[PDB]
């Protein structure tokens, strides 16, 4: 059911930009690209995880395909985090300095920000396909599909998520501070706050459990950590479905487009 | 509008020279620029440079040895020559040309500087006797049809008076260039074309060259001289 | 397929496209304002940085604004105003000193504010001849109650504070006129556009700064609507 | 004043006597046109702001368009190429025109000047040949009689005829109470019609400079006016959202085109080459193809995000160009 | 102004006015005669059109 919503919401978002040409602004191209990453993640990755859940957490799929699956789950997931990080940076720049942002608000730089995000997503996720496909034990370890290089993993989870997280946590808070510096401004503070709170609460638990697992493997119980990771990956996947409904709620035209289709 | 050509002179074979044509009185940036004539033979197209230097073409005879370059703010155009050969001796002309709907390319030609060191277009006659006030017809054949699918046929008639650079009379086989009297008329069939001069008078005597612009390289006919 | 001359024509079209895009990018930098005041407003005097259609360009804090003033057009402005349906803000100027013409100014403001084409654009309202209004109020020969019956039944808001050296009845008159305009501004309730009142004397050091920070506010609100925060 | 009222009643009474039968009754038994479908065969892009005006060339290949960008650019319709890009001094232009010989184009704006540009010159640049000045209001339309003479309607309630070489008004037409919005030259060019916000259209002789006839059947301003190809009739577009056909010889409106669905104003009107189809551009972002003889909508041209300012049918009648405020003008066939 | 209005009304008052039915028939005749000429009324064959 999470997979259905995750696919469907992004599918509606991507068409609504095309079917309704009013949302041809530069921002909604970023928003449709984030929807693309989320829908791709829902289509390619998540039913496989549901299948492993049914089959007992053993990888029925061909052996080397396990290597690319994890790679997809890094690239599509890292892209969404980088999309939201760039959204936070650009929206903070818009709030703090609205006039000067309009001078450089041309779409030509907006496309460079897209190429930057989708380039950094590949740059972060380079090792997993080539290394995992070469050595099964690196990414197929324990008989269940899992990425198992501690040295690479603990830094990779950090740069991919925490570095955007501090950029989000230092920009979002500052965006509220700019609004504070009446009713028009303060209404944005709460709506920004809920969006920040959900994605932090839904993304962060997986990563802290992963880093806690790698560091504390000597001093922790494996089974509880495994169950927690099994559920927290689902919650992180729900993070993908979350954003289209947020789009539906605050914007008039997306709501009309989804009501029609 | 003026195009003044500078540089040239005797060169030892294998040397290098640079010719410069300086444009005054017209917007040099808009005009794509080009053509040499040997001392005792018709014209031959050397090179072409588009507006903004986006596109360059050279004839196969000079490819790899010549270099064409334009300096837009100064308006000057250069042809840098390397490995000069005895065949390269000619009178080098700087020609302007603009390409849009209804344009008249090759309209203005420079004076020329002497240097001393494919669709085949044929003119049936090298010389044609004429009399004043009598109609004269000059014909130029083509190896391939010059009529493109869009309907334009790219034949051009150029006239070179004695002691004067060529000038455009007719562009695209029918249209008459500005500043040219209405006596000249262009009638043309597929692969066969004719220029008819009616009520001929003095100062209309010279060598008439037929050029194709369907595709590069641009080939000139030998041309039919008129003699009174 | 494509002849050589048609290919060169395509190259010319591409060069023209690049020139058009460069000129548009240059044009996007400037923010364009529409200055309108029917008469006795001091529209030439409201902005002092720069001195059929009269165009005034002034720059404050490294941002350049272009102000359009049209004199030829008559009272019926419906047909030429639709051209100025993309301006960032419309600078409206009224003279608070003349009470007889103030109702006409209010009607003009209502017409421009409620114009169908100009629904999106905000308004920067300059109430002019502040010193003249203060002098008339001090003299007391003219009674605002006579021209506006509602002035007698009015209470100045306690939250608002007069500037030092200003009389209380005088401030009451100023805030009455400001509230009278702001009522028409707030009657629609759409929220896409806002009227920002400013009280300006015949000579003021910097109204350009007021226009600048107001334009910052409009662009900020537009960005907040764009990001769906509001 | 009393005498005028009696004469006005005589004109209305005289018109009633002539109107023996309605044109709808006259044309009851003719083949319906049916449902016409026209798909956009092109979309000319390059204008970075709202497009206010566009005019077809006589050859039907080339057109010129005006926009808020402040630049007048000429298109090659068949290949989509841009023949020229002309930078205008004033950003505000409500009108553009193409000379019948194609040598010149005209532009008019809020700067109270009609500017004539010499397209075909030596030195290979578009240069302003003249600036025509003398109007005290914005120029709503300009149309070339020939290469020398141009008629311009203005917001100063007065239309003018100019000799371009002289640069001075040779005739002046003064009968309108409201700003003149539109001007349509007749096929013979000897006379023309103008439209104004007073909700009246008047027939002017070019040489004499007098109003031959006046037609009043519109509740509101008329934005656009177009002569019928025969030259014995014309049609007007109003903000009332009704399009009315008027007859020069009969001196009474023959028919009105209106639908209950559309209350939105008409921005442009044009007549098909046969004259059967009236293409009316609307502020509701959709042009409607009206069967003039029977007044039943036969098709809709719905491909514009913003309002359609302009509409022009080619001389050959093949193509229809519709400009709009979304900065794209689409050629329909 | 009133002297001009009465002058204009008198001039426009007297003109030769054709019956409405005759003008309607003439317009119908023109439209019928030029029906084949118009490409928009009857869609031209695809090869014939330039667009
Ligand atoms: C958005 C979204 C997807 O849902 C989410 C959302 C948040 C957390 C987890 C998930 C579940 N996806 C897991 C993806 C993933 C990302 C990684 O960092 C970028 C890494 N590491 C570098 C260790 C491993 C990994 O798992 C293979």
């Amino acid at each position: 059911v999470v997979i259905i919503l995750t696919i469907a919401g992004n599918i509606l978002v991507i068409m609504a930009v095309s079917l309704e040409k009013k949302l041809q602004n530069a921002t909604n191209y970023f928003l449709m690209s984030l929807a693309i990453a989320d829908m791709l993640l829902g289509f390619l990755v998540m039913p496989v995880s549901m299948l492993t859940i049914l089959y007992g957490y053993r990888w029925p799929l061909p052996s080397k395909l396990c290597a690319v699956w994890i790679y997809l789950d890094v690239l599509f997931s890292t892209a969404s985090i980088m999309h939201l990080c760039a959204i936070s940076l650009d929206r903070y720049v818009a709030i703090q300095n609205p006039i000067h942002h309009s001078r450089f608000n041309s779409r030509t730089k907006a496309f460079l920000k897209i190429i930057a995000v989708w380039t950094i997503s590949v740059g972060i996720s380079m090792p997993i396909p080539v290394f995992g496909l070469q050595d099964d034990s690196k990414v197929f370890k324990e008989g269940s599909c899992l990425l198992a290089d501690d040295n690479f993993v603990l830094i990779g989870s950090f740069v991919s998520f925490f570095i955007p997280l501090t950029i989000m946590v230092i920009t979002y808070f500052l965006t509220i501070k700019s609004l504070q510096k009446i009713s028009n401004e303060q209404k944005a503070c709460k709506v920004l706050g809920i969006v920040f709170f959900l994605f932090v609460v839904m993304w962060c638990p997986f990563f802290i459990t992963n880093i806690m697992a790698v560091i504390c493997k000597e001093s922790c119980n494996e089974d509880v950590i495994g169950a927690l990771l099994n559920v927290f990956v689902w919650i992180g996947y729900l993070s993908s479905a979350v954003n289209p409904l947020v789009y539906t709620l605050f914007n008039k035209t997306y709501r009309s487009a989804f009501s029609r289709y | 509008v003026q195009l003044v050509e500078s540089g040239g002179g005797l060169v030892q074979p294998g040397g290098s020279r640079k010719l410069s044509c300086s444009a005054s009185g017209f917007a040099f940036s808009s005009f794509g620029m080009h053509v040499r004539q040997a001392p005792e033979k018709g014209l031959e197209w050397v090179a072409y440079i588009s507006s903004g230097s986006g596109t360059i073409y050279y004839a196969d005879t000079v490819k790899g040895r010549f270099t064409i370059s334009r300096d837009d703010p100064k308006n000057t155009l250069f042809l840098q020559m390397t490995s000069l050969r005895s065949e390269d001796t000619a009178m080098y002309y700087c020609v302007r040309s603009i390409y849009y709907y209804g344009s008249s390319p090759f309209d203005f030609w420079g004076q020329g500087t002497t240097l001393t060191v494919d669709i085949v277009m044929t003119q049936a006659t090298s010389s044609v006797p004429v009399t004043p006030g009598e109609s004269v017809s000059i014909s130029c054949r083509s190896s391939k049809s010059l009529l493109h699918s869009n309907g334009n046929t790219y034949l051009y008639w150029f006239l070179q008076r004695p002691g004067q650079s060529p000038q455009l009379l007719i562009y695209r086989m029918s249209n008459l260039a500005s500043g040219v009297p209405d006596r000249f008329s262009g009638s043309g069939s597929g692969t066969a074309f004719t220029l008819t001069i009616s009520r001929l008078e003095a100062e209309d005597v010279g060598v008439y060259y037929c050029m194709q612009h369907l595709e590069y390289p641009l080939t000139f006919g030998a041309g039919t001289k008129l003699e009174l | 397929t494509v002849s050589a001359e048609d290919k060169a024509a395509a190259e010319r079209s591409k060069m023209i496209d690049k020139n058009l895009r460069e000129d548009g990018e240059k044009a996007r930098r400037t923010l364009r304002l529409l200055l309108l005041g029917a008469d006795n407003s001091g529209k030439s005097t409201i902005v002092k940085q720069m001195r059929g259609i009269f165009e005034t360009k002034f720059q404050v804090d490294k941002v350049n604004f272009h102000m359009f003033d049209v004199g030829g057009q008559r009272d019926e402005r419906r047909k030429w105003i639709q051209c100025f349906n993309d301006v960032t803000a419309i600078i409206f100027v009224v003279d608070s000193s003349d009470y007889n013409r103030l109702q006409e100014a209010l009607n003009d403001f209502k017409s421009i504010w409620n114009n169908r084409w100009l629904r999106t654009i905000s308004v920067i309202l300059f109430l002019n001849k502040q010193d003249l209004l203060a002098e008339k109020v001090l003299a007391g020969k003219s009674k605002i109650e006579d021209y506006f019956p509602e002035f007698a039944r009015y209470t100045t808001p306690e939250d608002a504070t007069p500037e030092p050296g200003e009389d209380p009845r005088v401030t009451r008159a100023k805030y009455f006129i400001r509230k009278e305009f702001v009522d028409i501004s707030t009657a629609s309730g759409d929220g896409r556009h806002i009227c920002y009142p400013h009280f300006t004397c015949a000579v003021d050091t910097e109204n350009a700064r007021r226009i600048f920070n107001d334009c910052k506010d409009i662009i900020l609100q537009m960005n907040l609507r764009e990001y769906n925060l509001v | 004043r009393q005498e005028a009222e009696q004469l006005k009643n005589q004109i209305r009474d005289a018109r009633k006597a002539c109107a023996d039968a309605t044109l709808s009754q006259i044309t009851n038994n003719i083949d319906p046109v049916g449902r016409i479908q026209m798909r956009t065969r092109r979309t000319l892009r390059g204008h970075l702001a709202k497009i206010y005006a566009m005019h077809w060339g006589t050859d039907s290949r080339l057109l010129v368009s005006a926009s808020q960008d402040g630049k007048l650019i000429i298109w090659d319709s068949y290949t989509t190429n841009k023949v020229h890009a002309i930078p205008l001094r004033s950003s505000w232009v409500m009108t553009c025109a193409y000379a019948p010989s194609g040598n010149y184009v005209a532009c008019g704006g809020l700067d109270n000047i009609c500017s004539i540009y010499n397209l075909k010159t030596r030195e290979g640049n578009v240069r302003v040949s003249r600036e025509l000045a003398g109007h005290t209001g914005y120029l709503s339309c300009c149309r070339f009689l020939d290469d020398n003479q141009i008629v311009t309607s203005s917001g100063d309630t007065t239309c003018a005829l100019w000799d371009i070489e002289t640069g001075q008004q040779t005739t002046t037409f003064t009968g309108h109470t409201g700003d003149v919005m539109s001007l349509s030259l007749a096929p013979d060019t000897r006379l023309f019609v103008s439209g104004a916000c007073d909700a009246s259209a008047k027939l002017w002789d070019v040489r004499e400079g007098m109003c031959r006839q006046t037609f009043t059947g519109h509740e509101s301003d008329i934005n656009a006016i177009c002569f019928f190809p025969n030259g014995n009739a014309f049609a007007t577009g109003s903000d009332d959202a009704t399009c009315r056909l008027f007859d020069l010889r009969a001196d009474q409106e023959l028919m009105t085109y209106s639908h209950d669905n559309i209350i939105c104003g008409i921005t442009s009107v044009s007549f098909s080459k046969s004259g059967r189809l009236l293409l009316a551009g609307y502020d509701d972002f959709n042009c409607n193809v009206w069967d003039a003889l029977k007044a039943d909508r036969a098709g809709v041209l719905a491909g514009h995000d913003n309002r359609v300012s302009c509409l022009g049918v080619t001389d050959d009648g093949m193509a229809v160009a519709t400009g709009s405020w979304d900065s794209f003008l689409k050629i329909w066939n | 102004q009133a002297r001009k209005l009465v002058e204009q009304l008198k001039m426009e008052a007297n003109i030769d006015r054709i019956k409405v039915s005759k003008a309607a028939a003439d317009l119908m005749a023109y439209c019928e005669a030029h029906a084949k000429e118009d490409p928009l009324l009857t869609p031209v064959p695809a090869s014939e059109n330039p667009f």
